[PDB]
RNA sequence: UUAAUUGCGAUAACGAACGAGACCUUAACCUACUAAAUAGGGUUGCUGGCACUUGCCGGUUGACUCUUCUUAGAGGGACUAUCGGUUUCAAGCCGAUGGAAGUUUGAGGCAAUAACAGGUCUGUGAUGCCCUUAGACGUUCUGGGCCGCACGCGCGCUACACUGACGGAGCCAGCGAGUACAACCUUGGCCGAGAGGUCUGGGUAAUCUUGUGAAACUCCGUCGUGCUGGGGAUAGAGCAUUGUAAUUAUUGCUCUUCAACGAGGAAUUCCUAGUAAGCGCAAGUCAUCAGCUUGCGUUGAUUACGUCCCUGCCCUUUGUACACACC
């Protein structure tokens, strides 16, 4: 689609529509929209981005890790371990293969997919310590919308990491396994069963 | 020019350490200049503290 | 945790009381004014003093203040 | 039956818990928007939030 | 790109050097299993052999068995230098050779007995049972297991 | 003379140094162009500033990027800074106001570092403790 | 104190070759640019050398 | 129109000419090649036993290209990683000084590589010649 | 240490004959390919996966969406 | 209200002093000034190659010119500036915008009264008293020890692997330091597989090591869940370096044996943004030796932005049979 013509020769694929911003140039952010209207304003899909990484200031003030894009916040907390801290590249290439991955299977905009499982395994009702050392009690609360958004990260995170814990299969293909069953209910998925056992428990402590 | 160096004499209490430095300015002047004049500049005008050197380099 | 302490504020008060006429609303003026009428030292206490005399001033403005 | 609602803050009444870690809003609901309720959160919020709850006869409680 | 390998003929299991070695293991880190061969002198007589370094030890022939074992147990012959030889000077003798299976324990218990009887610091605390390279034992070694 | 400026963008300690001339659509980094950027992942971060403004912006345009110190994506970040910094300031000095102000306001509303110098830098280290914020492990008995 | 004898180990090198200029002691040496002051000493007489405190 | 060695993404260029200069018998490798570390950082031989030092001469040639002029121990320091040292912290350790002491020598027999008067060896017209024929040979070599 | 994992060899480290044909007749109706996704089906040992996912690339029998190392993804040729 | 005995104020209190703040160093921002063959750039020379169109990537201490980056001087800049909320409408807080910068802009340096029987006579030719002062507790020489090992504890380092190990290839910094009455930093050229050796040449330093071409990292392959190609402790043999001297392995290198180790109980440590963490480099120890420390930079986050629940701290009120003060 009128392809510049340039003493540098940038391929065309990189030239055809580029005001069309797509993830990896591959993703679309269009056509991805939040079912649940709580988690709204709290999962970063309307500005797009060229890769999912970028030194933003996401940590200055109070609420602005809302504004951070959701797939570099997924890129963020994968990196977490002290044998692989600050690698992030690395995050971000185990994130592509993810998201091309989940394209395969049950193609379904992978983007969609990871909002959905985001959405799913978010718990909405939790627990804290409220007993006065005499007794032991959990008193029944609920959580923040951001604190949901949060949670259901660390969850598919921690989720992924294990899985792929000595185990034949990548850390990309275990992520995402997780984001396909995370994004229906199917219970064995990780995050959903840490989601489903942990407002149970808040459930049986009203 | 510093020099990190241990407060306390004796190895006794908290760790406090504390750097000590000068700064070395140097500006470096040459000049496409005739003789006898060059030479008397260097001769005069000289203050305690800043060292002039002269190179002729000819 | 800004205060502006003791030295500004007897500053700024002085400033206003002996050079009212001369002041205006403008930060840049009322430093390039506090430069010439009054010898500070330093020039971060300067700013500060030129930016509580603003305030005051403008303060004054709205209507008649205290002290 | 799932009777899941949801619930946005008008008002954050100051952070409660021995902890002090949860927090108090008064959250009105979506529908019927002049009922509203006192609950406790578990995390950062503000002004604009939509909470979602499984109960709904349930006020919120200061903890101790 | 890829075999089916001849059903009938890949063996499972070796004896070379009276030690058996499971064959489907990379033939190089297969004869790793043996005492005194690690994966560089290995692999560097795997190569002097011709054999294919990405093969199986498993399926690789007889006379491949035996050209390779003939390689390491005379290796200055097969331009092996004097270097990257296990025991080199050999103070028995002078002669550089390498230890292998059986030999290596052997010999290194003759070494031993050899530093008990001479009575060297060394060799006493060989026989004590102690740490000998000079490091400290306040705090290291301290169960047996 | 050829119409030409020369602008620059930083990182913690990465500086690339664009000179931007009236040339043949010619972007070069180190002398090789654009398109050969090493971590390859964060390629599309220095096709930012072309994607974001569209080729046919600058395609009468030549960029000679030199960029030293700091990492491999600082570097990047830096030639991305250089770019966009150039670009503005030629389309400022020789084309036009609104064009300049259309650049800045497609720059601007997409990652605000790509005009303005990133400030964040790292902090000094302190005697007891092993970084510049953490410290060393207490006993306590 | 036969002089073959008396003082006759090397020294040319090693913590005992060189002494504190101050003090004589062989402990807690600055070599820094020839400095050659212990450390307690030139905490002392630092500012008269020409090291301050500075940050 | 013209292109050269920096047109060229650099490790399709290294593969493209040890590729040629395996294909073509000069360039004669050292007899003491499939036995060396090639650094003592490294703890095994090379992977690819025969054809490395191919490549390790085209990397070299590539890299006297692009830089000003290069010598021996240079090259030690630019290739060598981190030494696994048993239990201790990993330092640098520089690469083996006879493989690319035998690199240069094998490139200035093939006319790639020239003495420099300011000390190392830089390019030569010949050498340089043949390296921007086989980047112009990958260039149209992807399309 | 403690062997209670009690595994077995469980691995193909050698292919056969009806192991070929096994690979070749699911190499289509395995809708996404991978050398975990091959060996998760205890026909191969792993190294061997490689060997027979870049041998698949003859005829297009799949079809690359990634190459990148320490990984593949291959979907099937449609 | 503030981080603040910081301020607004009320007032038997009025004026003041030290501390805090102010202040200096450092980190930003300076297409504004001064300038630069010990820093860079352009044009043009003289050339190399490829393209053939005048163009690209190079080399030259050849010329002219410039200071954007690199430097460092004088200065500028931010004072919560404008606006909107909230505040006895005052001190001030919150938000947005413009900004480089809006946590005191980040980080520090000094840092009050009073005190501890806190440590140091083992830093001092600082030192009172006591001891010794000739076969000496003085001084020097030789050798040994400060490192032993049934055992407990405190900083750490390497690991338990697939986000990986191992091969190649890519190739990126900032603090430093460096020889004279001695022998330092070492380029480059030859040897050796390596450590290393040798021959020359720079550098008393923005000039030379040095663009410290560092590791993590990136790309392509080997490995394939197997205590396995993880882990590299413990040992055997050999080759070198510093050293008057290396055994009780100084340290480096080559081959081999390859142990415990399956993410670690009670318990407990550090830390809110270029922060933690990973990764290394420089400097101080240095004749040789770091797994140490002080600094520096690379990749770079999760979670807060709150509370007095545990441990404490500040002010006030109260009670006390405590004042060597709840030990
Ligand atoms: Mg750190
Ligand atoms: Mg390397
Ligand atoms: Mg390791
Ligand atoms: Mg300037
Ligand atoms: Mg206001
Ligand atoms: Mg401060
Ligand atoms: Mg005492
Ligand atoms: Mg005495
Ligand atoms: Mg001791
Ligand atoms: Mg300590
Ligand atoms: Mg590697
Ligand atoms: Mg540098
Ligand atoms: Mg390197
Ligand atoms: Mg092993
Ligand atoms: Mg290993
Ligand atoms: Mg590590
Ligand atoms: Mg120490
Ligand atoms: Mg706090
Ligand atoms: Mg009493
Ligand atoms: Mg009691």
């Amino acid at each position: 689609f009128v392809p510049v013509e340039l003493a540098t020769t940038i391929p065309v694929e990189i030239q055809q529509a580029q005001q069309e911003i797509k993830l990896f140039n591959k993703w679309s952010f269009e056509d991805v929209e939040v079912k649940d209207a709580s988690l709204v304003d709290y999962i970063q899909i309307s500005k797009p981005i060229y890769v999912a990484h970028t030194a933003g200031r996401y940590a200055n003030k109070r609420f602005r890790k809302a504004q951070c894009p959701i797939v570099e916040r997924l890129t963020n907390s994968l990196m977490m371990n002290g044998r692989n801290n600050g690698k992030k590249l690395k995050a971000v290439r185990i994130v592509k293969h993810t998201l091309e991955i989940i394209n395969v299977l049950t193609d379904q905009n992978p983007l969609q997919v990871v909002v959905d499982a985001i959405i799913n395994s978010g718990p909405r009702e939790d627990t804290t310590r409220v007993g006065g050392g005499g007794a032991a009690r959990r008193q029944a609360v609920d959580v923040s919308p951001l604190r949901r958004v949060n949670q259901s990260i660390a969850l598919l995170t921690i989720g992924a990491r294990e899985a792929a814990f000595r185990n034949i299969k990548t850390i990309a293909e275990t992520l995402a396994e997780e984001l396909i069953n995370a994004a229906k209910g199917s219970s064995t998925s990780y995050a959903i069963k840490k989601k489903d056992e942990l407002e149970r428990v808040a459930k049986s402590n009203r | 020019l510093k020099i990190s160096t241990r407060k306390t004499p004796n190895g006794e209490g908290s760790k406090t350490w504390d750097t000590y430095e000068m700064r070395i300015h140097k500006r470096y002047i040459d000049l496409e200049a005739p003789a006898h004049i060059v030479k008397r500049i260097t001769q005069i005008t000289i203050e305690p503290g800043v060292d002039v050197e002269v190179i002729i380099a000819a | 945790g800004r205060v502006r302490t003791k030295t500004v504020k007897r500053a700024s008060k002085a400033l206003i009381e002996k050079y009212y006429p001369k002041l205006t609303m403008d930060f840049q003026t009322n430093k390039r004014l506090c430069d010439e009428i009054a010898t500070i030292q330093s020039k971060r206490l300067r700013n500060k003093i030129a930016g509580y005399t603003t305030h005051l001033m403008k303060r004054i403005q709205k209507g008649p203040v205290r002290g | 039956k799932t009777p899941v609602t949801l619930a946005k803050v008008i008002k954050v009444l100051g952070r409660t818990g021995s902890r002090g870690g949860v927090t108090q809003v008064r959250v009105e609901f979506l529908e019927d928007t002049t009922r509203t309720i006192v609950r406790n959160v578990k995390g950062p919020v503000r002004e604009g939030d939509i909470l979602v709850l499984m109960e709904s006869e349930r006020e919120a409680r200061r903890l101790r | 790109s890829l075999v089916v390998q001849e059903q009938g003929s890949f063996q499972h299991i070796l004896r070379l050097l009276n030690t058996n070695v499971d064959g489907n293991i990379n033939v190089v880190y297969a004869l790793t299993t043996i005492r005194g061969v690690g994966r560089r002198y290995a692999n560097l007589v795997c190569k002097k052999a011709d054999v294919d370094l990405h093969k199986r030890a498993g399926e690789l022939t007889q006379e491949e068995l035996e050209r390779i074992v003939q390689i390491m147990q005379n290796p200055t012959h097969y331009k092996i230098p004097a270097w990257f030889l296990n025991r080199q000077k050999d103070v028995n003798d002078g002669k550089d050779y390498h230890s292998l299976a059986n030999n290596l324990e052997s010999k290194l218990r003759d070494d031993l007995e050899r530093l008990k009887k001479i009575r060297s610091h060394r060799g006493i605390r060989h026989f004590w049972g102690l740490r000998v390279r000079g490091q400290h034992t306040k705090t290291t070694g301290r169960r047996r297991a | 003379t050829v119409p030409s400026v020369q602008t620059f963008g930083k990182k913690k300690s990465a500086t690339a140094v664009a000179h931007v001339k009236a040339g043949k659509g010619l972007i070069k980094v180190n002398g090789s162009p654009i398109t050969l950027v090493q971590p390859e992942i964060l390629r599309f971060k220095v096709y930012e500033p072309l994607l974001l403004v569209g080729l046919d912006k600058f395609a009468n345009i030549d960029i000679r990027v030199k960029v030293t110190g700091g990492g491999h994506v600082s570097q990047v970040y830096a030639i991305r800074q250089a770019i966009a910094k150039g670009l503005v300031a030629y389309h400022q000095k020789f084309v036009d106001e609104q064009s300049k102000n259309e650049l800045k306001k497609a720059f601007t509303s997409y990652d605000r570092t790509l005009l303005i110098a990133d400030s964040r830098r790292p902090e000094p280290k302190k005697f007891g403790g092993r970084g510049a914020r953490s410290r060393f492990q207490k006993s306590y008995r | 104190a036969h002089e073959n004898v008396w003082y006759s180990h090397p020294r040319k090198f090693g913590k005992g070759s060189r002494q504190c200029r101050i003090s004589g002691s062989h402990s807690g040496l600055i070599r820094k640019y020839g400095l050659n002051i212990d450390r307690q000493s030139f905490r002392e007489k630092a500012n008269d050398i020409g090291f301050y405190k500075y940050r | 129109p013209g292109v050269s060695v920096r047109d060229v993404p650099a490790q399709d260029f290294i593969n493209n000419y040890a590729s040629f200069l395996q294909r073509q018998g000069k360039l004669e490798v050292p007899g003491y090649v499939d036995i060396v570390k090639t650094s003592a950082g490294n703890e095994l031989p090379p992977q690819d036993s025969e054809g490395w030092f191919y490549k390790r001469a085209a990397s070299v040639a590539r890299h006297i290209y692009l830089r000003k002029q290069v010598g021996v121990g240079k090259l030690n320091k630019l290739y060598g990683g981190a030494k696994n040292r048993g239990v201790r912290p990993h330092k640098h350790v520089d690469a083996s000084g006879s493989i690319n002491r035998k690199v240069l020598q094998s490139l200035e027999k093939l006319g790639v590589v020239e003495i420099s008067p300011k000390g190392g060896r830089r390019i030569s017209d010949n050498g340089l010649r043949d390296l921007d024929r086989i980047a112009a040979a990958t260039l149209e070599d992807e399309e | 240490s403690k062997k209670s994992h009690k595994d077995k060899a469980k691995h193909a480290v050698v292919l056969d004959q009806d192991k070929f044909d096994r690979i070749m007749k699911e190499a289509p109706t395995y809708r996404y390919v991978s050398v975990s996704v091959l060996v998760d089906r205890f026909k191969l040992g792993g190294s061997l996966a490689r060997v027979a996912l870049r041998h698949l690339e003859n005829e297009g029998i799949i079809k690359p969406v990634s190459k990148h190392s320490k990984q593949a993804i291959y979907t099937r040729a449609t």
